[PDB]
């Protein structure tokens, strides 16, 4: 779940 | 301990230099993104683990939203500007069926922070309040969240009544806003949720990824 | 210009010396008539028209009645001590499908207010700011709302930091505790408005006369 | 409208 948001926030 | 004001408003110059209801939901989607980026320059926001990151954003990203294009229209009439360029007349928002909760916006909140003049250094630490949420449920560490919270409120009095000696209330003032915004978050999330259910509306992917649960 | 939070302290002294859901909403209807008259005792309440009087109540009620059992349950282990006598455990509040809202109320209020010993001149000061509500819509004079509820952080920003030194953040952390309430407040109404709908679980006259419209 | 409550204030 919340796949974007993880995607975001680890680059 | 660590929370300079000025990390803060660069948080804020960094993010920010037909129907109106579609339109708005393009708008959110696409600050979706800009909002990661603003709390990845908040102070000590990144040294979370990502899975408290996640949480306080899918907990704050409305009101976070909602703080910004109201401040960023204390100079428009009677509407508000979104980050995509376009204006959203009262008129337009009322023909729309949304009226009540625009001229609500309007009212408790951009009205109120232009008879205040509420700078970007105010509206960064305010939302640096509402992002370090510790009230948000799964949070690994709340106290840490806790801590965090306090620190960007301690700097925030400070640099009121050095910055507006004046104005004792003026701290108050500033954090009696936020009963309202969390009012007025609360009712555009049912409005999106209802958005969602009727079908029509599109809904872009992040925006949508909002609406997941919990 | 005049708020002295002795005289809150003292209408806070003077109004408090099987289906839980039940039990609270006769709890909540017996506190309604309790709470018109601790407002009579908040300085200048009486003095503005019965107007605004009976606008501030409507739309403070449930909130100024949440933040007071709340305060008084701080002793209580998991569960809070209705106005009534009768005492409504989690466990208890679990298995009648008010589990999730009822641990909101322990966690973000009940938790908090014993954390830092909230007292209950504080108490008074928070709920006089709650009934002092200038975005209360219908309001004849709003700044006067306004004027009003300065006047009472004022007095309670003085009362802080005079009584409590040591803390230089009290003040904000008690404003702070503001969001969650309202939150906590727009929810308990959802859940009266569907127990009205469902049409189980009485409701006493002064509490139904509250879920009027507006 | 709210009957009540007026009445509860007047008093
Ligand atoms: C969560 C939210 C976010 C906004 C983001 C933006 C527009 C940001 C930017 O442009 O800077 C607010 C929403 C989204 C769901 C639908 C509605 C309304 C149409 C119900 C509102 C509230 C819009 C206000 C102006 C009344
Ligand atoms: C408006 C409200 C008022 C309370 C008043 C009292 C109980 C006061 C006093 O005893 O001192 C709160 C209500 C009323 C509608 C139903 C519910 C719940 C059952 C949904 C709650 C919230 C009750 C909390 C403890 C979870």
């Amino acid at each position: 779940k919340h796949k974007i948001l993880h995607r975001l926030l680890q680059d | 301990e660590d929370m300079p004001v000025e990390r803060i408003l660069e948080a804020e110059l960094a993010v920010e230099p037909n129907d109106p209801v579609t339109n708005i939901c393009q708008a959110a989607d696409k600050q979706l993104f800009t909002l990661v980026e603003w709390a990845k320059r908040i102070p000590h926001f990144s040294e979370l683990p990502l899975d408290d990151q996640v949480i306080l954003l899918r907990a704050g990203w409305n009101e976070l939203l909602i703080a910004s294009f109201s401040h960023r229209s204390i100079a428009v009439k009677d509407g508000i500007l979104l980050a995509t360029g376009l204006h959203v007349h009262r008129n337009s928002a009322h023909s729309a069926g949304v009226g009540a909760i625009f001229d609500r916006v309007l009212t408790e909140l951009v009205s109120k922070m232009r008879d205040m003049q509420m700078d970007k250094t105010e509206l960064g630490c305010l939302r640096a309040i509402v992002l370090f949420n510790p009230d948000s449920k799964g949070l690994s560490n709340p106290a840490e969240v806790e801590a965090l919270r306090e620190k960007v409120y301690a700097s925030l009095e400070a640099y009121c009544k050095h910055k507006y000696p004046e104005q004792p209330g003026r701290f108050a003032k500033l954090l009696l806003r936020l009963p309202a915004l969390r009012s007025i978050g609360l009712k555009c999330l049912e409005h999106l949720f209802f958005f969602k259910l009727i079908g029509d509306t599109p809904i872009d992917t992040f925006l949508m990824e909002m609406l997941e649960a919990p």
